[PDB]
Parts: structure tokens; C-alpha cells; sequence
């Protein structure tokens, strides 16, 4: 009895029934290139940025080996003009600018 | 002796109206009481307000 | 209708403190236009100037206004 | 006497400034 | 703990004054400034060194900061 | 001279400008407390009074002449032989309970 | 860029410990956001019936609400409906969304200004600075089209043109409207909008500072009184030798 | 009496121990005005922000009680590092018991400070719940679990908000009741006193001396948060939080509140998650392990000048560290706070103690 | 932590001989614990705004995990917590336990604040009888010779039931069971 009562409490607490994942269709047209584009989504922001040749040469150059949470750029995109990332920090969740 | 034990002179202390040991002191504990109750009193309107 | 802003400008940019840094800003003016290529900008050497400036300002324009 | 004393001095040190201080130019009743 | 079974002290004498007997600003200044002086003195060497070296670091830290931010620090 | 230092620490430290000797000023733990309840009375009617003197001045925060002040030379361990004892006896016991 | 201008100070009536608004200023003020500001600007937590007896009788602003039109209803009809607006009324906001706001300014979104001052480090002295220092961008700068240099604003690149210059309105008491002169009193009508409460605050610290002044050193004698006891207590130790 | 007017004084308590009454009224300032902000304050995100600006606004005297409430806040703060530095220095965390309730009552005043702290709905309300919550998804395995069912979600939105109002209100009297204890736990010795001598000897009664040295020193707290409250309510809250909260953007130069801005440079001092956090609640709990660490035979630092100098960095580092939090991560303030962050910890788990070890041999024993 | 923990309930000294009606008082402290547990997690989905009261609350008990089971033990507790109170006087009564001066007043003041503390309760749904309820009740006062009518609004907020006065109410309601504690 005790189990389920503090289970039902503690369940009363995580995200309720209206809380809980559309998709997002964006327009690609409406975003010049070099800029970041934010968006909310799924309750945080999506970035949605168009990248410039140069971006996108300097982000191959990086040598990978050498990167805490190692990863080619290529890894990272479909459409290297475009990087379409969560805006939020893996760190403790703020905005990077 | 017990008889020994003396107070210590207190004159640095003693405000002026008490420095003679030949003049009784009562003759100005109305004014030094009335000093005293006069700032405990107005301490008190003050908070009141 | 004259702004007395303009006026107590004019007054302040004498001071040889606004002067000196409008010399290395006319000076970086020079420097920078003069190339075709190059990152730099004069973006401090104005902002020095404008707080020399507007330092002497704030201390007289109020005297003028209403 | 505290509450008069006080707002008069108030009202001293910013003359003319106080709504108090300007309302008869927009007033007539 | 009451007064009564504090402790156990023998043969000190206490005396006394009333308060309405004496000036409670005896000396205050002639005898304060004096003390507050020498209480002052006495610490100054334990106390005032960290933070003269916190003002230090202060002013060389903020200075460093801003000279690194201009062209030609 | 480590000697030197000692009775420049000994004023630096200050418990003498209270009147205070070095014993006086230790931490009462109650290996302490029982070396000074087998203290023999005058020590410890002088020790309290040596601390009453030393509250009262630090509540006027007020120190003594100089003449007055503990002396470096002159200041000796009055607790030591009791506090030592209490401390055997202590570790005597711990020993026998560890068997 | 990354490099900074802090605003300097100016000398405002209102500076002081003890210095109130100047309210004439703000009612000059409130015309400058009225006629200039507002276009572009919200100030969503201000209403008519708060310049009542700050800078405007009662009757004024009631007339200043009427000059206006805002949505109300359903009526009997379930219809929204269009009338003048009265004293309960906040000002009517330029745009019904930022998403408009910014569709209509390049992008860039006007900040409602109930707070500007406080919301600021600076407070006045910035947004004087700002609406005062707009000038050419210096050599080697180049804004992007909708951008403006403006030296006090962060990184110099701000999406609002200048607000403000000669004559941009008149005043109702025949002040010469020089950009200046607006951008003082526009300010200090948005102290007064970020801070309804600044003259009566200090209006209260004096009558405080007064009783503190009475209070403190009572009290403190009162202490003193009462301490003297043992301030002046005298100990002998007399063991049997 | 026998509770409080006849209660045993030590005759030498100084003005450092006056802070456990204004920590006292801080509390019940705090108490009184946030109840009269709870009658008009309502916890939905739509609503948060323009509800504060209601009561500054248009509430009778709203914003007079709300401004008492913000620089109440301060003051409790600026008490509760005074309280706990006369501890450190007059070594009264030896009362073991009074001390770790102590430690327990610091961290819950500075989790509730942090929860009102959002309710207004500010930019700096809603960045600082989501990193202060995220603190959690540094434990391993559950860290993020964690965290999300603090939030109510996968980010911090309107169930965030109403269950921090709820756990605000809540708090302030869960710490009364834990204060309480704090008192009664200290009763059962009496007070330290400045020389760290027993005091038994020469106690006084509590009423009228500390009565009355107690009405005083409240007066001064009064008059401290009067002139914040009437004379510069904002000199120390952050611009930024009269701005609604804007989820898609953080502040270019955000920063905590004053009072956190020491444990914050320490945590952005180290470039690493998990080592940050560690660090952060270390910072704080290291406060249980002084009383293990006190090596000197003498209880107070008023007889031991080696410790006082120390004490005296330790604080002068702590201001290092809150200047440094108030800085941009860049040089030379990085490396600055770097090596304030690394001499806090030294001061207290090597340099103090070994301090302590050398006067004892000054004095031989 | 021994003693008053033990003390003064373990060994305890009680009649060898009360019967069942002496267990209402350790049933009134469970109902108390239980409503004061319920409502603090119903506190963490509750707005007091009138915009969003009612919402709030349908919110608990439709989209909140086990927030309905929450929501009608704590309605529901309320009930059982004023059929144990009935009981409990009701034993008083009868027994004569009233003879206990002091406990028996604190009592009295218990039986009012918790009436007091319910009423409120009822009034954060903001249903029709949550409305109603408010306007009667807080109209009693209205019966006091001339400053009736200005407590009222006062109490109100205003010069009816509104937005003033399902805030406070709703704090109100928070704190006193606390108080009640
Ligand atoms: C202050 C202490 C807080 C600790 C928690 C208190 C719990 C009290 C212990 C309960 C003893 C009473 C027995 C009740 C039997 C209920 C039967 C039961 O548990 O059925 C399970 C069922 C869920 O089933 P499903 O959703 O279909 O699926 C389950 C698989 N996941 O849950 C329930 O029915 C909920 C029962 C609610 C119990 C009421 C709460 C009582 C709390 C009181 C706190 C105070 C102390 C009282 C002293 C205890 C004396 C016994
Ligand atoms: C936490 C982060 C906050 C940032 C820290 C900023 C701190 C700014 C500094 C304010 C401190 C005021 C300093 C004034 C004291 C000066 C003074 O008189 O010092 C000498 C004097 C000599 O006294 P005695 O040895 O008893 O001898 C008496 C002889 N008549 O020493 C004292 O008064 C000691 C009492 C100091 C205790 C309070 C220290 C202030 C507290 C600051 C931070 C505390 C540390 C722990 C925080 C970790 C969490
Ligand atoms: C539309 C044509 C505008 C008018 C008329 C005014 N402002 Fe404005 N303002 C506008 C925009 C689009 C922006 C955003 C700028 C950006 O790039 O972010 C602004 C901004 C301001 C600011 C805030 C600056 C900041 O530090 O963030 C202030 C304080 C401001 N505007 C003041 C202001 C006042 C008082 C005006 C009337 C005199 C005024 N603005 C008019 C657009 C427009
Ligand atoms: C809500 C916060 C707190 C309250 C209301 C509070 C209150 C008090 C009070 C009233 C006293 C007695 C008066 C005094 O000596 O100042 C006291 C003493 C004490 N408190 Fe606190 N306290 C709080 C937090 C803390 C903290 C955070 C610590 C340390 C981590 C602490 C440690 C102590 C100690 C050790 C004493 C005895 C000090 C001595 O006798 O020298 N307190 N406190
Ligand atoms: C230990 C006591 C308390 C502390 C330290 C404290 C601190 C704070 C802080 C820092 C804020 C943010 C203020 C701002 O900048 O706007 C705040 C807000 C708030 N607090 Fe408290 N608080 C305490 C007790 C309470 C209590 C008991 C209540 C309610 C019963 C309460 C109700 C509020 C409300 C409604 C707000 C939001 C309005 C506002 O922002 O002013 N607080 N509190
Ligand atoms: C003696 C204690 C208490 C009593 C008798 C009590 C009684 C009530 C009543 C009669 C209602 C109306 C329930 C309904 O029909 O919907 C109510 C609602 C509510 N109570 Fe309490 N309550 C108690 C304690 C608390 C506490 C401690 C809190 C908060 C910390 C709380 C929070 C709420 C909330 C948020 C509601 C609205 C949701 C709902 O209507 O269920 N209550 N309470
Ligand atoms: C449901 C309740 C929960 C989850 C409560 C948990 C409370 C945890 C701790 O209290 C015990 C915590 C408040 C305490 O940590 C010891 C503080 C000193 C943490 C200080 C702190 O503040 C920040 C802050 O305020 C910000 O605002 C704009 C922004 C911040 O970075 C961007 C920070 C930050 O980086 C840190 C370390
Ligand atoms: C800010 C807090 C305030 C003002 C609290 C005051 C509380 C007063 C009392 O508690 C001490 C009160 C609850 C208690 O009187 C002894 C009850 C027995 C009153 C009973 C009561 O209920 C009604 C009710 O519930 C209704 O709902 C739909 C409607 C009602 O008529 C239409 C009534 C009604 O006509 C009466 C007499
Ligand atoms: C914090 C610096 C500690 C230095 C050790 C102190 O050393 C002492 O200094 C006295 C005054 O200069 C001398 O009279 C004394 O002979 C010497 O041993
Ligand atoms: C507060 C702690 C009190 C300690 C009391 C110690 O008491 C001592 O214990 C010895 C055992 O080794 C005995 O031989 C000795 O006679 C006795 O006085
Ligand atoms: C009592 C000493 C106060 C020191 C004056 C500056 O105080 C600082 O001002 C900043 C903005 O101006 C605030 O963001 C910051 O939180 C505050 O501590
Ligand atoms: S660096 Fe800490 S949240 Fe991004």
C-alpha cells in the first residue's frame, strides 16, 4: 500500500497527460545565409542556421581528435549549409548565443 | 578582617550630582529618574508611531 | 531653433582631452579608409572620443533645458 | 505635527516641482 | 542551565553601582577615541592585509582586463 | 631562536594583556573538564578568577596595564600534570575495551 | 563590437536623496511618448487613470483616453466593438503581437517601455545617451540595411532609426522642442512609468531618516543606561591566604 | 524565564552576536511581507509578471511591501554570512549539534531565496530555474530523471512555476520550525563567547542587557533595508529580471544574485560538469567538516594570529570570488577565479589546520 | 533526541480503559496530515486567478498523474475530518472531558479555525457554490453595527467577491492548517 500511495504522489509531480512531441515543419527560404535561426519546439529552442562556405570550411578544419565530444562536422549535418541543433547548452541548459 | 573591605572609590564614575558623600542624594532622584523616564517614554511614542 | 546639444558639443570637443582623442580618431580614419582589405574599424577610437565628450556635456546641457 | 513638518520640508526641497505645485495651471473648477 | 547550578566560585567580591548613580558616557571620548585606537592598532596587521591585496588584484585585474580589449594595450 | 619567535607569538597572541595564563585558555573538552575538577582548590579558585578578570575586560573591551600582563618567562603549565593523568587513564581504558 | 560606452551622468532634477520628479517634465513627456514613442512602442503597464494627478487632472485625462479607440465586448450580439477609451484603459498598444511588432521594424522588436529605466543598467542616463548619441558609424563599420550606429547601444548596431530631432512635436506649454529637451523629458517620463512610487519613497525616507535620527540614539542610551552596571563593576579576589 | 528572560548570558558577547536575532527577524520580515505578497501574487505563467507589477502599482503600499520583501533578502543574506563568519572565527561550531542544524538552515534559506527568486518571472527568474535545477542531472544515471520531474516536463515552464510558489510559501516556515531547534540544541550550552573561555563564571541575565542590545541592533537592520527600500530598492537586484522571461534567449550578461555570485565563480571556475557541481555543493558543505578539521587547543582565533590572518583571507577571497562571479569569463578574471576558487579550499582544509598545529607547538602542547 | 520523543509517548501513562471514542484525536492529527499532504501537492497545479481556478483544478484531475485521486481525497478528507471532529466533541461531551479547561478551549478555537480553514478550501474551485459560499460567508460580517459593510470589502478586496479575494483566499487556506498544526 505504502509503494503505490508514494508512487502515485511522486507520479502527481513528472510531467502531466497535456505535457507530453509534433514535428516541426521548417522554411528554409525564409533564413539568410550566416544567420541562426530560433524556434520553439518541443519546449525549448530549436536553431535552425544557415551556414556560409567559410563556416563550413573552418568546421572542417577542426581537428577531431583533439575535441572533448569528438565528432566530424559531416557527422553532425545532412546539408553542410545548414546545422540544425537544440538550442540548449549540454551544460546546465542555457541559450547559446 | 571582613572589616577590611572597602568599596572602591566610584567619583569617576558618579555623575556630578552625587560627587558629595556630606549631601543627601535624594534631594536630586526626581530629576535623575525623570531624565531616564523622559527618553524611555519618548522611545515609546516614537515606536508607537 | 538650435539644439543647445549642439552648442555644448561644440564647447566640449575644445577641451584638449576631446581633441587629443579626436586626433587618433581622424588619425585611424586615415589609417583604415585607406585600404581595401582589413577587419579594422574605428569604432574605439570614436568611443573614446564620445566619452570624453559626453563627460563635459552631462555637466552643462541640463543648464539649458527646461 | 512629525507628518506636517516633514512634507513641508519635502515639498521645500522640491519646489514647484510636486503635481501639488503645478495643478492650478490645469485646474478651475 | 540556571543561575544556581552555573558553577563554583569562591571568595570574589562584586561591586556595583546603580545605574541612576552614574553618567553613562563617562569619558567617552577622552577615553574612547583612545581605546578604539589602540584596539585598531591591534588588529590592522591581521585584517587590513588580504584586502589591500583583494584591492590589488582588483585594480590589476580590471586594468589587465581592459587594456586587453583595446588595440594597442 | 625558536625561542625568539615563541615569546613574540606568546604577546601576539594576546591572552596575557587579559591577565590570562596559557592553561586558562584551553578548550574544554571533557578530558579537560575532569582535570580541572581535580585541580586543588586554590588553582582553581585562581584560575576562576584570572577568567572572570579576562570576561570583564573583554566586555569593556579593555586589556590591563602592561605591568600586569602574563609574563612569557613566568607563564607555567598548571593543568599539564592533572590533564595528562586523565588522558592515560582514558586511553588505559580504551585499551581494555578494544580486548 | 565588444566594446562598450557607458552613459555619463546627468545632472537630473529627480537625482537627489531627497529629489523628486519634475512633473511638469512629465507631462511633457508623456506627449513625447504619446505622439512619438507609442507608434512603435507598448507600454503595457501604464493606463490613463495613472497620469491623474501626476502630470494631468483628472478631467485632462479622461479627455486623452477619448482621443483614442480600443476593442471591448462581446456585446449582446457576442460581437467585439469599437469605443473611445476612459481612465481604466492602459495604453493601447501599437502592434496585437511581437510577431507583428518585429514584421514591422526589420526584424527588430520595440521593448515595452513600462520598465525600460529599471530594466536598464544606466536607467535614464542610457536611454538619454542612446536617443542623444545616434552619429555616422566610424570608418571600417558597416551595417547590415535596418541597422543604425549608435555608440551607447550594446555592440553599436541597433534596429531603431532615431526617434527623435527638432520639432518632432510640440509641446503643449510652448517648450522649445529641441531632440535634447524631448529626450530629457521623455525620460523622465519613463522614470515615472518604470517607478510610479519615486516620489513618495523618498518622501518616506525623510520622515524615516528623522525617526532614526530621534530613535537611534535613544535607544542607545537606553543601552547605555542599562549597561553602566556592569560597565563600571569592580572585582577583588580575596582567597584565605 | 528560564527560557528567555532569566536565561544565562556569557557578560562578553560582542555586536558579532547579535546576527542570530536578525537572522530571527529577518525571517519573520520576510514571512509577513511575502504573505501579503502571496494575497495578490497568482503563479501562472501568463500572469506571473504582470501580477508583481499590479502590486507595485496599484496595491496600496504593494510596492513598499515588495521591495522590504526583495532587499529583505539581501539583508537576511548579509546576516547569515556575518552569523556564520563569528562561528568560523570565534569557533563556536564546536556546539556540533547548533552548527550542522546551522549548515541545514543556510542551505534551505538559500534554496528558498532561489525559488521566490523565480517566481516574478523575469529573465533572470527563468534562467536561473533552469540552471539551478540542472545543477541535479550531474548525478550519474537519474541526474536528468531528476530534474525533469522537478520541472513537471522537459523544460522549465508553467508546472515549474506554480510548484516553486507552492515550495516558497512552504519553506519560510519549515525553516522556522528547524530555527527553533537551532535555539533549543544551543540552550542546552549557552552561547560562545569572543575569548572561547567558558563563561559560567561571569554570566549575566539575557533580559535587560541583550533585551535591549537586541532592540538596538534590529533598529540599525531596520534602518539598513529602510534606506535600500526607500532610497535605492534596486542597487542590488538585476536589471534583467524586469524583463519577462524569454525562453528562447538568455541575457548576454547574466549573473546570479549577489549573494551567490562566490559560489558561482567557483562553479564556472572549473571546466568540467560533474567537477563544477562537486565543487559547488562542496563549497557549501564544507561547512560540516570544520568542526574535524580544528586542530588549535584553544577554541577561539582571538588568541591565535596565524588564524586570524588566515580567517581574514578566507574572507578577502570570498570577496575575490563574488568581484569574479560579477565578471565576464574571460582573462584575466578566469585565472583569477581559478586560483580564489583553489585558496578557498586550501585555506580551509590545509592551511587553517596546519595553522592551528603550529600555534599549538608556539605554546608547547 | 531521546526524551519527548521517550517521555512523553512511548511511555506515556494512559487509562487502561478509554474506548474507541478516544481514538478521533490521533484520527483528527492523520486527517490533518492527510489534507496538509494532499493540499501541498495540489498547491503545485493550483492558480488562484478566476481566469484559471476552475481550469486549474480540472487540469489536476484530468491531466495530472493521480491528480484526481489527490484532488477527491483531499475533498473528501475534509469530510471525514469533520465527522472525526463531531465525534471527538461529541466524546468530550458526554464524558465530561471539558473539565480539561485549557485543552478543551484550545479546542474550541481548533474546531473554529479549521471551519474557517475549509470554507476557504471550498472557495478555490471557484464553482458556483465556491462563489456563493464566499459572498454569504464573508457577509456575516455585515451584521457588525456600522463598520460591517467596511470589513466586508475589506476582507473582499474590493466591494464583491472577485480576483482580490480568491488570492488571498487562496493563501489564506495555505497558511492555516499550518497555524491549525
Ligand atoms: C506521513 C506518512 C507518509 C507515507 C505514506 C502513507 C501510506 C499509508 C499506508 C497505507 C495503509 C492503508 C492500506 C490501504 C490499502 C490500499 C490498497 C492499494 O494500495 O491498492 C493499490 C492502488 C493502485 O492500484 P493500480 O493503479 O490499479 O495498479 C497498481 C500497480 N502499479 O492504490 C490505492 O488504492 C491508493 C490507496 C490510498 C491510501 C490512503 C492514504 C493513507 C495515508 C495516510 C498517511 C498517514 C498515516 C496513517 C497511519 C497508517 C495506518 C495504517
Ligand atoms: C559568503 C560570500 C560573501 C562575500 C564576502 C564579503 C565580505 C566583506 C567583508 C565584511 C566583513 C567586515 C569586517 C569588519 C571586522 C573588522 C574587525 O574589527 O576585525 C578584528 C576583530 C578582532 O576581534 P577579537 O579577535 O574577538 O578581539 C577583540 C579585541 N578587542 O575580529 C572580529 O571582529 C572577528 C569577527 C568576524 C566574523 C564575521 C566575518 C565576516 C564574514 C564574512 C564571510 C564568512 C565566511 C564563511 C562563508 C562561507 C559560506
Ligand atoms: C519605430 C519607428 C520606433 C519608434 C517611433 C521608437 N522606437 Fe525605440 N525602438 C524601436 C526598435 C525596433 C527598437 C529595437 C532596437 C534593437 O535593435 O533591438 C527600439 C529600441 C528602443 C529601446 C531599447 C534599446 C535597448 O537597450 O534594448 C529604447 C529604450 C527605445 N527604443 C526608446 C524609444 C523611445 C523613448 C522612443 C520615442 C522617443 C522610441 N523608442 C521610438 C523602434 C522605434
Ligand atoms: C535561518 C537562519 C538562522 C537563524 C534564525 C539562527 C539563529 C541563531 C540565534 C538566535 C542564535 C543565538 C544568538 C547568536 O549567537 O547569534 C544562534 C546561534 C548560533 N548559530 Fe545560528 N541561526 C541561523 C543560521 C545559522 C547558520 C547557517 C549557522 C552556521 C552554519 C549557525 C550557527 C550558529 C552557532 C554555532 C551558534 C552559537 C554561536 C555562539 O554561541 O558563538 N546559525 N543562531
Ligand atoms: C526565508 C524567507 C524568505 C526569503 C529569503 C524570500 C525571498 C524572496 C526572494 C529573493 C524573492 C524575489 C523578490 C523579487 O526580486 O521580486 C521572493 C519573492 C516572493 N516571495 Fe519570498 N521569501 C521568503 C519568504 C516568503 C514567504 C513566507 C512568502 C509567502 C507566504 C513569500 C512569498 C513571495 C512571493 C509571492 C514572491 C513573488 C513576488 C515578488 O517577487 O516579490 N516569500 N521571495
Ligand atoms: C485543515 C486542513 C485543510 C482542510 C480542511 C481543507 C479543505 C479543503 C476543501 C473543503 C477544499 C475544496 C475541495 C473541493 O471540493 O474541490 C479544499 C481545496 C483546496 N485545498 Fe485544502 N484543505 C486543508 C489543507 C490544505 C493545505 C495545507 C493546502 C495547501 C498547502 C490545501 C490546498 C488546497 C487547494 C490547492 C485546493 C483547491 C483544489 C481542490 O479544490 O481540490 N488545502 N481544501
Ligand atoms: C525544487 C528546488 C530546488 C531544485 C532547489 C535547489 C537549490 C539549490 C542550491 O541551494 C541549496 C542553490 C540555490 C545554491 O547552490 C549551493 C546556489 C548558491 C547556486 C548559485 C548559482 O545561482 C545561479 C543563479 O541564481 C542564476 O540566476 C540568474 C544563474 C546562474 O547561472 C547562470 C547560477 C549559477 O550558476 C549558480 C551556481
Ligand atoms: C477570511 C476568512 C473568513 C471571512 C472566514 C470566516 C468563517 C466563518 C465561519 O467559520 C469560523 C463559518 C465557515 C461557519 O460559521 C460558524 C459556518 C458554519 C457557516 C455556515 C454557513 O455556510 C454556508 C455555505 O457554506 C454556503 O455555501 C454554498 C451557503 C450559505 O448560505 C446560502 C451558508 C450559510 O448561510 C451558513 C450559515
Ligand atoms: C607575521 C610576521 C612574523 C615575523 C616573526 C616575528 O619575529 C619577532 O619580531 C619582533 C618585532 O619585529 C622582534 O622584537 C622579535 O625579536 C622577533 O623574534
Ligand atoms: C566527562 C568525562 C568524565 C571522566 C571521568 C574519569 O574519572 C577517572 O577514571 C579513571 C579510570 O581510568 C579512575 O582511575 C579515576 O579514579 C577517575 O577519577
Ligand atoms: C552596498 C554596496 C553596493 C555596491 C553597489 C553596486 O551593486 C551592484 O550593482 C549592479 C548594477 O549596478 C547589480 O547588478 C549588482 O547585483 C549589485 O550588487
Ligand atoms: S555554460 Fe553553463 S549553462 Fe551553458
Amino acid at each position: 500500500a505504502a509503494k503505490n500511495v508514494v508512487s502515485q504522489f511522486v507520479s502527481s509531480m513528472s510531467a502531466s497527460a497535456d505535457v507530453l512531441m509534433s514535428k516541426i515543419e521548417i522554411k528554409l527560404s525564409d533564413i539568410p545565409e550566416g544567420k541562426n535561426m530560433a524556434f520553439k519546439w518541443r519546449g525549448k529552442p530549436l536553431f535552425v542556421r544557415h551556414r556560409t562556405k567559410k563556416e563550413i570550411d573552418q568546421e572542417a578544419a577542426v581537428e577531431v581528435s583533439q575535441l572533448r565530444d569528438p565528432q566530424h562536422d559531416l557527422e553532425r549535418v545532412k546539408k553542410p549549409e545548414w546545422v540544425i541543433l537544440i538550442g540548449v547548452c549540454t551544460h546546465l541548459g542555457c541559450v547559446p548565443i | 578582617s571582613h572589616t577590611d573591605i572597602k568599596v572602591p572609590d566610584f567619583s569617576d564614575y558618579r555623575r556630578p550630582e552625587v560627587l558629595d558623600s556630606t549631601k543627601s542624594s535624594k534631594e536630586s532622584s526626581e530629576a535623575r529618574k525623570g531624565f531616564s523616564y523622559l527618553v524611555t517614554a519618548t522611545t515609546t511614542v516614537g515606536v508607537a508611531y | 531653433l538650435v539644439d543647445p546639444l549642439t552648442t555644448v558639443r561644440e564647447q566640449c570637443e575644445q577641451l584638449e582631452k576631446c581633441v587629443k582623442a579626436r586626433e587618433r580618431l581622424e588619425l585611424c580614419d586615415e589609417r583604415v579608409s585607406s585600404r581595401s582589405q582589413t577587419e579594422e574599424d574605428c569604432t574605439e577610437e570614436l568611443l573614446d572620443f564620445l566619452h570624453a565628450r559626453d563627460h563635459c556635456v552631462a555637466h552643462k546641457l541640463f543648464n539649458s533645458l527646461k | 505635527a512629525f507628518d506636517q513638518g516633514a512634507d513641508a520640508i519635502y515639498e521645500h526641497i522640491n519646489e514647484g516641482k510636486l503635481w501639488k505645485h503645478i495643478k492650478h495651471k490645469y485646474e478651475n473648477k | 542551565r540556571q543561575f544556581g547550578h552555573l558553577t563554583r566560585v569562591r571568595h570574589v567580591i562584586t561591586y556595583s553601582l546603580s545605574p541612576f548613580e552614574q553618567r553613562a558616557f563617562p569619558h567617552y571620548f577622552s577615553k574612547g577615541i583612545p581605546n578604539v585606537l589602540r584596539r585598531t592598532r591591534a588588529c590592522i596587521l591581521r585584517v587590513a592585509p588580504p584586502f589591500v591585496a583583494f584591492y590589488l588584484v582588483y585594480t590589476w585585474g580590471t586594468q589587465e582586463f581592459e587594456k586587453s580589449k583595446r588595440k594597442n594595450p | 631562536w625558536l625561542e625568539g619567535i615563541r615569546k613574540w607569538y606568546y604577546n601576539a597572541a594576546g591572552f596575557n594583556k587579559l591577565g590570562l595564563m596559557r592553561d586558562d585558555t584551553i578548550h574544554e573538552n571533557d578530558d579537560v573538564k575532569e582535570a580541572i575538577r581535580r585541580l586543588p582548590e586554590n588553582l582553581y579558585d585562581d584560575r576562576v578568577f584570572r577568567i572572570k578578570r579576562a570576561l570583564d575586560l573583554s566586555m569593556r573591551q579593555q586589556i590591563l596595564p602592561k605591568e600586569q600582563w602574563t609574563k612569557y618567562e613566568e607563564d607555567k603549565s598548571y593543568l599539564e600534570p592533572y590533564l595528562k593523568e586523565v588522558i592515560r587513564e582514558r586511553k588505559e581504558r580504551e585499551e581494555w575495551a578494544k580486548k | 563590437s565588444d566594446l562598450e560606452l557607458h552613459p555619463p551622468s546627468y545632472p537630473w532634477s529627480h537625482r537627489g536623496l531627497l529629489s523628486s520628479l519634475d512633473h511638469t517634465s512629465i507631462r511633457r513627456g508623456f506627449q513625447v511618448y504619446k505622439q512619438v514613442c507609442s507608434s512603435c512602442h507598448s507600454m503595457d503597464y501604464v493606463a490613463y487613470r495613472h497620469l491623474v494627478g501626476v502630470c494631468y487632472t483628472e478631467d485632462e485625462a479622461k479627455a486623452l483616453a477619448e482621443e483614442v479607440e480600443v476593442q471591448d465586448g462581446p456585446n449582446e450580439d457576442g460581437e467585439m466593438f469599437m469605443r473611445p477609451g476612459k481612465l481604466s484603459d492602459y495604453f493601447p498598444k501599437p502592434y496585437p503581437n511581437p510577431e507583428a511588432a518585429r514584421a514591422a521594424n526589420n526584424g527588430a522588436l520595440p521593448p515595452d517601455l513600462s520598465y525600460i529605466v529599471r530594466a536598464r543598467h544606466g536607467g535614464e542616463d542610457y536611454v538619454f545617451s542612446l536617443l542623444t548619441g545616434y552619429c555616422e558609424p566610424p570608418t571600417g563599420v558597416s551595417l547590415r540595411e535596418g541597422l543604425y550606429f549608435n555608440p551607447y547601444f550594446p555592440g553599436q548596431a541597433i534596429g531603431m532609426a532615431p526617434p527623435i530631432y527638432n520639432e518632432v512635436l510640440e509641446f503643449d506649454d510652448g517648450t522649445p522642442a529641441t531632440m535634447s529637451q524631448v529626450a530629457k523629458d521623455v525620460c523622465t517620463f519613463l522614470r515615472w512609468a518604470a517607478e510610479p512610487e519615486h516620489d513618495h519613497r523618498k518622501r518616506m525616507g525623510l520622515k524615516m531618516l528623522l525617526m532614526m535620527g530621534l530613535l537611534l540614539p535613544l535607544v542607545y542610551a537606553m543601552k547605555r543606561h542599562k549597561w553602566s552596571v556592569l560597565k563600571s563593576r569592580k572585582l577583588a579576589y580575596r582567597p584565605p591566604k | 524565564n528560564n527560557a528567555f528572560i532569566d536565561l544565562p548570558a556569557p557578560s562578553n558577547i560582542s555586536s558579532w552576536w547579535n546576527f542570530g536575532s536578525l537572522l530571527g527577524i529577518c525571517l519573520i520580515l520576510q514571512i509577513l511581507t511575502g504573505l501579503f505578497l502571496a494575497m495578490h501574487y497568482t503563479s501562472d505563467t501568463t500572469t506571473a509578471f504582470s501580477s508583481v507589477t499590479h502590486i507595485c502599482r496599484d496595491v496600496n503600499y504593494g510596492w513598499i511591501i515588495r521591495y522590504m520583501h526583495a532587499n529583505g533578502a539581501s539583508m537576511f543574506f548579509i546576516c547569515l554570512y556575518m552569523h556564520v563568519g563569528r562561528g568560523l572565527y570565534y569557533g563556536s561550531y564546536t556546539f556540533l549539534e547548533t552548527w550542522n542544524i546551522g549548515v541545514i538552515l543556510l542551505l534551505t534559506v538559500m534554496a528558498t531565496a532561489f525559488m521566490g527568486y523565480v517566481l516574478p518571472w523575469g529573465q533572470m527568474s527563468f534562467w536561473g530555474a533552469t540552471v539551478i535545477t540542472n545543477l541535479l542531472s550531474a548525478i550519474p544515471y537519474i541526474g536528468t530523471n531528476l530534474v525533469e520531474w522537478i520541472w513537471g516536463g522537459f523544460s522549465v515552464d508553467k508546472a515549474t512555476l506554480t510548484r516553486f510558489f507552492a515550495f516558497h510559501f512552504i519553506l519560510p516556515f519549515i525553516i522556522m520550525a528547524i530555527a527553533m531547534v537551532h535555539l533549543l540544541f544551543l540552550h542546552e550550552t549557552g552561547s560562545n563567547n569572543p575569548t572561547g573561555i567558558s563563561s559560567d563564571v561571569d554570566k549575566i541575565p539575557f533580559h535587560p542587557y541583550y533585551t535591549i542590545k537586541d532592540i538596538l541592533g534590529a533598529l540599525l537592520l531596520i534602518l539598513a533595508l529602510m534606506l535600500l527600500v526607500l532610497f535605492a530598492p534596486d542597487l542590488l537586484g538585476d536589471p534583467d529580471n524586469y524583463t519577462p522571461a524569454n525562453p528562447l534567449n538568455t541575457p548576454p550578461h547574466i549573473k546570479p544574485e549577489w549573494y551567490f555570485l562566490f559560489a558561482y565563480a567557483i562553479l564556472r571556475s572549473i571546466p568540467n560538469k560533474l567537477g563544477g557541481v562537486l565543487a559547488l555543493a562542496f563549497s557549501i558543505l564544507i561547512l560540516a567538516l570544520i568542526p574535524l578539521l580544528h586542530t588549535s587547543k584553544q577554541r577561539s582565533m582571538m588568541f591565535r594570529p596565524l588564524s586570524q590572518c588566515l580567517f581574514w583571507a578566507l574572507v578577502a577571497d570570498l570577496l575575490t570570488l563574488t568581484w569574479i562571479g560579477g565578471q565576464p569569463v574571460e582573462h584575466p578574471y578566469i585565472t583569477i577565479g581559478q586560483l580564489a576558487s583553489v585558496l578557498y579550499f586550501l585555506l580551509i582544509l590545509v592551511l587553517m589546520p596546519t595553522a592551528g598545529t603550529i600555534e599549538n607547538k608556539l605554546l608547547k602542547w | 533526541l531521546m526524551k519527548i520523543v521517550n517521555n512523553a509517548f512511548i511511555d506515556l501513562p494512559a487509562p487502561s480503559n478509554i474506548s474507541s471514542w478516544w481514538n478521533f484525536g490521533s484520527l483528527l492529527g492523520i486527517c490533518l496530515i492527510l489534507q496538509i499532504l494532499t493540499g501541498l501537492f495540489l498547491a503545485m497545479h493550483y492558480t488562484s486567478d478566476t481566469t484559471t481556478a476552475f481550469s486549474s483544478v480540472t487540469h489536476i484531475c484530468r491531466d495530472v498523474n493521480y491528480g484526481w485521486i489527490i484532488r477527491y481525497m483531499h475533498a473528501n478528507g475534509a469530510s471525514m475530518f469533520f465527522i472525526c471532529l463531531y465525534m471527538h466533541v461529541g466524546r468530550g461531551l458526554y464524558y465530561g472531558s471539558y473539565t480539561f479547561l485549557e485543552t478543551w478551549n484550545i479546542g474550541v478555537i481548533l474546531l473554529l479555525t479549521v471551519m474557517a480553514t475549509a470554507f476557504m478550501g471550498y472557495v478555490l474551485p471557484w464553482g458556483q457554490m465556491s462563489f456563493w459560499g464566499a459572498t454569504v460567508i464573508t457577509n456575516l460580517l455585515s451584521a457588525i453595527p456600522y463598520i460591517g459593510t467596511n470589513l466586508v470589502e475589506w476582507i473582499w478586496g474590493g466591494f464583491s467577491v472577485d480576483k482580490a479575494t480568491l488570492t488571498r483566499f487562496f493563501a489564506f487556506h495555505f497558511i492555516l492548517p499550518f497555524i491549525i498544526m
